[PDB]
RNA sequence: GAGUACGGUAGAGGGUGGUGGAAUUUCCUGUGUAGCGGUGAAAUGCGUAGAUAUAGGAAGGAACACCAGUGGCGAAGGCGACCACCUGGACUGAUACUGACACUGAGGUGCGAAAGCGUGGGGAGCAAACAGGAUUAGAUACCCUGGUAGUCCACGCCGUAAACGAUGUCGACUAGCCGUUGGGAUCGAUCUUAGUGGCGCAGCUAACGCGAUAAGUCGACCGCCUGGGGAGUACGGC
């Protein structure tokens, strides 16, 4: 994300927050993405915010 | 005043009526001083999984300079009515203005 | 007695560390036929082992064959042996399957579980 | 964590390869972990406990 | 030295409401038939009055998987779902401002895990007491099947913990190397600042060991110790 823009990470681009979910649907830790660790915080508050609005899914079951 | 942005999505049977619902928020809340920067609409979604025993919704999307009061009518509209099915509102410090993600694919 | 045939079942392995229960039904989840590994005459510590799971799948298996079921979808869940077994004993029985999903349920919290055995 | 049969592959690769999905997803030691409860106490040293152990692994390797 | 005004950052800091998804339990219904559950092995227990399994639906309560980390925040106790509202402090940069306004602190005042207590709600799971089955020479235990206070909420009390870094608070100096959290400058590297970790020279220690987050070198104030039991007990007071 420190690469040209991207103030944070929001939780309308479900093409970015779609590289960060396994094909379970957990958020991926930061020690294989090598993601900061501001950064991976929000991650996962963008990814949960979002998993609210039924964009992504809670699990791959239900 | 202060600066909010609320998404909000419709049952799918009622997504015909959509822009009344709408228009009327936006002049009920921006007849008290209020101001409207942005709003978008990229109804008639998939959902991830089923709210209310249903899979398609018609999502939108509206960024709203109000007050207290404007903020508790309107929840309270949203809270009251039958084809709101869900609803998330996100105060920030910043009025966006210039698209989110709109339909990038063809 | 009265007959009624059936195609593309769905076989449930029920795994746990004490026994397996597999149930082959149709889409609606109507059962057909059922095993167990107690029900194969086993009765203790053979019980919880993958010879057990093995054949009671084939006595599902046989029992299925009734009503047609060319094809089997799979779910598994449980934690205990007799996990794979089963699916390797259901394909000899002569079905053809289509996939295989882990359905095991995890809570997110949940209720607590109980006090620890102090062995 | 699930798989399918495509092309016509023998029923000894596709059981593998689910075999290696769940082993991946993480469901035979969720299970393990929910077991039984663990009380906080234990749950702070096993976590300690594995911290220094990490930290040794990681020095080392030099 | 210590404070104020101004942008700006990170956070499970605190309080009040609202709402989510996974899972368990109970209840209703369809299919279906002889077992299920548990153990070192069993038995108690649940099933042909149709169980366990499987599919659909409803009610309710509590905890918040992944992210999660020698990570963060708080004076300590402690604090992990998401959103809005009310609110405390810390960090960071430039300029300006007051002009020693400071440190410690016997009495005193306040916050203070869990268990417990009072009044009124709630009741999914777990589980003191209790009941039954095993094991045993016996077994008022470990183990198994059940299970009530309690665990949850509001208000009030209690005032204790291996409440621990077994290390009082404040300030100044004393070789280095390797990580990490929040943030600035210079040209990925270097410097610098407040935290959080692993080694280590001097020095210190009975030794273990500490070693800029000192148990080294110093200063200001406070609390406490004086052989082991009897005993943190008796009596008196509060
Ligand atoms: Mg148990
Ligand atoms: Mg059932
Ligand atoms: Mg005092
Ligand atoms: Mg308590
Ligand atoms: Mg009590
Ligand atoms: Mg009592
Ligand atoms: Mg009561
Ligand atoms: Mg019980
Ligand atoms: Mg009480
Ligand atoms: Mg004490
Ligand atoms: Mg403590
Ligand atoms: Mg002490
Ligand atoms: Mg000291
Ligand atoms: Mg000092
Ligand atoms: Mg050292
Ligand atoms: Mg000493
Ligand atoms: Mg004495
Ligand atoms: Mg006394
Ligand atoms: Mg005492
Ligand atoms: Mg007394």
């Amino acid at each position: 994300f420190t690469a040209e823009g991207v103030k944070e990470i929001d939780y309308k681009d479900l093409n970015t927050l779609k590289a960060y979910v396994s094909e379970t649907g957990k958020i991926v830790p930061s020690r294989i993405t090598g993601t900061k660790a501001k950064y991976q915080r929000q991650l996962a508050t963008a990814i949960k915010r979002a998993r609210y609005l039924a964009l992504l899914p809670y699990t791959d079951s239900h | 005043m202060r600066h909010y942005e609320i998404v909000f999505l419709v049952h799918p049977d009622q997504s015909e009526q959509v822009g009344g619902m709408v228009e009327r928020y936006t002049k009920a809340i921006e007849e008290d001083g209020g101001k409207i920067h942005r709003l978008e609409d990229w109804g008639r979604r998939q959902l991830a999984y089923a709210i209310n025993n249903v899979h398609k919704a018609h999502y939108v999307l509206m960024n709203v300079e109000c007050s207290a009061k404007a903020l508790a009518e309107l929840e309270d509209n949203f809270r009251y009515n039958d084809a709101v099915i869900r609803n998330l509102v996100m105060r920030r410090d910043e009025a966006v203005t210039e698209q989110s993600e709109m339909l990038k694919a063809e | 007695k009265v007959k009624k045939t059936v195609v593309d079942g769905i076989a449930h392995i029920h795994a746990s560390f004490n026994n397996t229960i597999v149930t082959i039904t149709d889409r609606q989840g109507n059962a057909l036929s059922w095993a167990t590994s107690g029900g194969s005459g086993f009765r203790g510590s053979r019980k919880s082992t993958p010879f057990a799971a093995q054949v009671a799948a084939e006595r599902a298996g046989q029992a299925a064959l009734e009503y047609g079921l060319k094809n089997l979808d799979v779910n598994v869940k449980g934690p205990g042996p007799g996990r794979e077994s089963a699916v390797r004993a259901l394909n000899a029985c002569g079905y053809k399957i289509a996939s295989i999903t882990d359905v095991t349920p995890i809570p997110h919290n949940g209720c607590r579980p109980p006090k620890k055995r102090r062995v | 964590p699930a798989v399918k049969v495509k092309e016509n592959e023998p029923f000894d690769v596709a059981l593998r390869r689910f075999k290696r999905s769940c082993e991946k997803a993480g469901v035979l030691a969720e299970v393990r972990s929910r077991e039984f409860y663990e009380k906080p106490t234990a749950e702070r040293k096993r976590k300690a406990a594995a911290a220094v152990k990490r930290h040794a692994k990681k020095v080392q390797r030099e």
